[PDB]
């Protein structure tokens, strides 16, 4: 994983956010609840 | 870790003093006057700490770590100790260099061996006693046997220390049973010093 | 920096030991170095205790590690607030007896991997004796030395078991100097001290003149005078 | 400064429940594409 502090999420421009240091070491734990998928242009739409 | 026991060398000269079973860098050495706490001399092979000399250099080569103490002086008599990390955080400790700067000259040792006497034996205990003393430089092994055969057993020896004259002088002590003792006629008692033994023999 | 040990220099066997080190000039909060305890037995090396660190990190409080022989009997903390640094022996035998000193360890503690690596001790204390005995106070047994060379032999007292030290052993009280000897003292297994003496005379002297020695210990209250005869 | 770990920011995923996972979701994608046919994962193509 990769950690980035200023952040232009949202296409924003003229806006960038800093997201400040955090004391200690961090950790997390979620649910994976789905994903956002896409699917190939190129077909050979028959074969896989 | 293994430590030679002893080392010696004149004021000016330059002594190296090695140390074995290091497979990592880790190696460090260290300084401990007689009747005081030891000091880091050196700490990660080579590299040298605050208020030490120049003088003072690590090293290691293969499963040999080495330091190297060049010009000599009075305060670099000491005994010097190396450690290294192993494993996973476990630390161990060499049996440590004795190096000693004292004035000359050097001389063969003197071994004088008294059998138990007649009050002791009747305690029901008997204990031999070798005395070594006048010897250069200050570290000398001592070895036991009967009439033949070494003992390996009663066995005690106790560090040397230098004496009015400046020669060092160690005694160490055999414990044993009455019954062992009349049995084997003598006793003999080997005191080396650099290659070199000295022995005496006692019986009742 | 300065490291100050404190504790009971004399404990009985088979109790419990108990050393606390005051630290001054430095934090034991400083994640920079490990603390813990390096003790050197009389006349003998360097033996690792163990050292802790409450800097840790995501799955631990903390790090604690202990020499694997003495990992059953001993137990180490570190205060944070007040600076401190302690250390608890469970069932303790003069086999532990020992000059105990208040150690720093520095090594790849500020930036390890995995776990922290701690390989030497940057910092030392100037050390404590404790002497383990599972008695109080003895006396020392004076036993005679009979000599037999080279125109002068040589003859002493020997003194068996005693404890504590010291012990001071005279020839005809001060009377000789020259050619007058004393060795130190040694340890037993069980645990109790012996040491000797040694003069060198002539032959000639052998007769109706004898060599006495005078053997003094104030903690067992024992003054004892021996008379040698070969 | 860093005190600590020296590490690289990391995501755990256990194989045993992804896999799983996988195995019912991959069926659920031949109600549309067919009961038989070979479907395969890849990584992102590119972009942002
Ligand atoms: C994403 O997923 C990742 C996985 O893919 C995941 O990574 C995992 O993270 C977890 C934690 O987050 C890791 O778990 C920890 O691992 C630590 C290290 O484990 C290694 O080392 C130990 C120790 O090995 C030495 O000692 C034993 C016993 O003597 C010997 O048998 C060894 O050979 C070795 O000996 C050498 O070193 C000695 C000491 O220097 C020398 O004396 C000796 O001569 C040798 O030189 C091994 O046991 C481990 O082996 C195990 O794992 C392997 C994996 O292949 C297995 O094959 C094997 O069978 C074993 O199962 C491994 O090699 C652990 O130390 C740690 O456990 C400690 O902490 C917990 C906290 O609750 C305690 O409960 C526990 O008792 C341990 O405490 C001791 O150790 C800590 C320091 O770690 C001390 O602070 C503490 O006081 C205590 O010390 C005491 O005991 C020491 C001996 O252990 C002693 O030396 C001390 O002196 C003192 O007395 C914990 O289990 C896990 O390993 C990761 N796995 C991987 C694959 O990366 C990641 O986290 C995930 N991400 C997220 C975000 O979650
Ligand atoms: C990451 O790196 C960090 C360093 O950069 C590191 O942080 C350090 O973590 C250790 C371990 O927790 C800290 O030591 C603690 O010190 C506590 C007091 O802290 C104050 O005083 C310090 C000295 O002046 C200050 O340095 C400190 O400042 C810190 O915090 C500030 C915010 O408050 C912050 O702004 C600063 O920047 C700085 O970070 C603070 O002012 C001390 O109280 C504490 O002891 C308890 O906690 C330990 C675990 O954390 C226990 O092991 C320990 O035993 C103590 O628990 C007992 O006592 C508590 C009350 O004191 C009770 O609440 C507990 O329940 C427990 O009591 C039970 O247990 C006892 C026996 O254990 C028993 O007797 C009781 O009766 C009861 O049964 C701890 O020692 C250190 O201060 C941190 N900071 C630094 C700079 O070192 C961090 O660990 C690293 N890892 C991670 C994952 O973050
Ligand atoms: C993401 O992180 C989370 C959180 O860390 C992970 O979910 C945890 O996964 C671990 C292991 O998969 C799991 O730990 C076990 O939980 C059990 C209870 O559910 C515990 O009983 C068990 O403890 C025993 O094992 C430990 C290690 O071997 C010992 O240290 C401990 O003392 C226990 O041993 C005892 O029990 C035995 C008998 O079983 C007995 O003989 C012994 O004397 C002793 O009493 C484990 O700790 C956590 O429960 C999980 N947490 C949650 C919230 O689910 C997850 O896996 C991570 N994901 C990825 C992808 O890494
Ligand atoms: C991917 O998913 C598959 C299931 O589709 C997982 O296979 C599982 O493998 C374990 C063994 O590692 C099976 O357990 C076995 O159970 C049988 C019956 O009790 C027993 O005889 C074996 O000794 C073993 O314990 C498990 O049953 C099996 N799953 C199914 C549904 O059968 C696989 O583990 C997953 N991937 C990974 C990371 O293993
Ligand atoms: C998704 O996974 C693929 C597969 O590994 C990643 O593609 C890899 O991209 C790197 C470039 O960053 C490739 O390195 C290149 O290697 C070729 C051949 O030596 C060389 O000509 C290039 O100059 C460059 O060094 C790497 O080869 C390539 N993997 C494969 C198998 O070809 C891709 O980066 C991953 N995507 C993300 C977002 O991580
Ligand atoms: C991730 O899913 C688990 C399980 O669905 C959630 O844990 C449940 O929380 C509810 C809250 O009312 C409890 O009733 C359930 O008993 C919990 N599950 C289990 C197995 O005990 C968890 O909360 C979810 N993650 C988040 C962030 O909420
Ligand atoms: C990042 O670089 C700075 C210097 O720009 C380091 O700060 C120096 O650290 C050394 C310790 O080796 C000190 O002797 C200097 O006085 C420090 N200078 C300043 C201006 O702070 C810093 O240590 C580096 N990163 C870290 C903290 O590892
Ligand atoms: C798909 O499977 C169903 C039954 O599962 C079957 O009726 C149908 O003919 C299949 N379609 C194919 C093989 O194209």
């Amino acid at each position: 994983c990769r950690i980035k502090q200023i952040i232009n999420m949202w296409q924003r421009i003229g806006q960038a956010m800093y997201a400040p240091p955090i004391q200690g070491v961090i950790r997390c734990v979620s649910n994976i609840t789905g994903l956002i998928l896409t699917r190939d242009g190129g077909s050979t739409n028959s074969t896989t | 870790l293994t430590q030679p026991p002893s080392a010696s060398g004149s004021p000016g000269q330059s002594i190296t003093i090695s140390c074995t079973g290091t497979s990592n860098n880790f190696v460090s050495w260290y300084q401990q006057h007689a009747g005081k706490a030891p000091k880091l001399v050196i700490y990660d092979v080579n590299k040298r700490p605050s208020g030490v000399p120049d003088r003072f250099s690590g090293s290691k080569s293969g499963n040999t770590a080495s330091l190297t103490v060049s010009g000599l002086q009075t305060d670099d008599e000491a005994v010097y100790y190396c450690g290294s990390l192993v494993g996973n955080w476990d630390v161990i400790f060499g049996g440590g260099t004795k190096l000693t700067v004292l004035g000359q000259p050097k001389a063969a040792p003197s071994v004088t061996l008294f059998p138990p006497s007649s009050e002791e034996l009747q305690a029901n205990k008997a204990t031999l006693v070798c005395l070594i003393s006048d010897f250069y430089p200050g570290a000398v092994t001592v070895a036991w046997k009967a009439d033949s055969s070494p003992v390996k057993a009663g066995v005690e020896t106790t560090t040397p220390s230098k004496q009015s004259n400046n020669k060092y002088a160690a005694s160490s002590y055999l414990s044993l049973t009455p019954e062992q003792w009349k049995s084997h006629r003598s006793y003999s008692c080997q005191v080396t010093h650099e290659g070199s033994t000295v022995e005496k023999t006692v019986a009742p | 920096p300065q490291l100050q040990e404190s504790g009971p220099t004399l404990v009985e066997a088979s109790e419990t030991l108990s050393l606390t080190c005051a630290v001054s000039g430095d934090s034991t909060a400083a994640c920079n170095s490990f603390w813990g305890w390096v003790r050197q037995p009389p006349g003998k090396g360097l033996e690792w205790v163990g050292s802790l660190s409450h800097c840790a990190s995501y799955w631990n409080r903390g790090w604690t590690y202990h020499n694997p022989s003495l990992k059953s009997r001993l137990t180490l903390a570190l205060d944070t607030p007040k600076n401190l640094v302690f250390l608890k022996l469970n069932s303790v035998t003069a086999a532990d007896t020992a000059t105990y000193y208040c150690a720093r360890f520095g090594g790849e503690v500020l930036r390890y991997t995995d776990w922290p690596k701690p390989a030497w001790v940057d910092l030392w204390g100037r050390g404590t004796l404790v002497t383990v005995s599972s008695a109080s106070t003895k006396g020392p047994s004076v036993f005679p030395l009979a000599p037999s060379s080279g125109g002068t032999a040589a003859l002493g007292c020997l003194v068996k078991d005693y404890f504590p030290e010291p012990v001071t052993v005279s020839w005809n009280s001060g009377a000789l100097t020259s050619g007058v000897h004393t060795f130190p003292a040694v340890l037993q297994s069980s645990g109790l001290y012996s040491l000797s003496s040694v003069v060198t005379v002539p032959s000639s002297s052998l007769g109706t003149q004898t060599y006495i020695c005078n053997v003094n210990h104030k903690p067992s209250n024992t003054k004892v005078d021996k008379r040698v005869e070969p | 400064d860093i005190i600590g770990d020296i590490r690289q920011a990391h995501c755990n995923v256990s194989k045993a429940t992804w896999n799983e996972t996988l195995g019912k979701v991959v069926k659920q994608l031949r109600k549309h594409f067919g009961n038989n046919t070979i479907i395969r994962f890849a990584n992102s193509s590119g972009g942002d």
